[PDB]
């Protein structure tokens, strides 16, 4: 079946999306830490 | 999770997706030839 | 119908993608501001 | 838009997608059993 | 055919995803450079 | 690749996707009316 396939492709991209979200959150925290470091000076 | 692993997992899902796209397309061309 | 469903799933992921784009742009601006702050010193 | 809202909206679309995937799959298994 | 269409939509979003990955990597490198700059002080 | 181009390419793929979604949906409504 092809519907099931497309469905799995979407599922795989969903996992990719979750990884990009993780990365964005990591970067946000790191930028925030730097901003705070400089403000604290 | 780390950035090295992150990159590798991204690559792993990406290279999978492409291979899956071609799969679905493969069958579709196969079925089109079937029903002509 | 299942086609319509897959179509909506893709639509939803599109909204997710738009959110990750917003986040990336926010971070780019914030990093750039920090880079400029340090260069201006 | 803020980061708190951003996180919540991401979660809302994510948890939706999964529930939608299972829906389409639910019907597909239902239809497969129909046509046996 | 509609299956082929959904398949192309997914392909297009895949290209989008690749772009967001590029952006995230760029930002990670830039944040890391800033972190190192401050640590080196 | 640069950030200006990045933004433009993102916009180009986004605006395409939406136009593609509506296309597939257009045909689907067309076909539904066909088979009534």
């Amino acid at each position: 079946q092809q519907q099931n396939n497309l469905l799995r492709a979407i599922e795989a991209q969903q996992h990719l999306l979750q990884l990009t979200v993780w990365g964005i959150k990591q970067l946000q925290a790191r930028i925030l830490a730097v901003e705070r470091y400089l403000k604290d000076q | 999770m780390t950035w090295e692993t992150w990159e590798r997992e991204i690559e792993n899902y990406t290279k999978q997706i492409y291979k899956i796209l071609e799969e679905s397309q493969e069958q579709q061309d196969r079925n089109e030839k079937d029903l002509l």
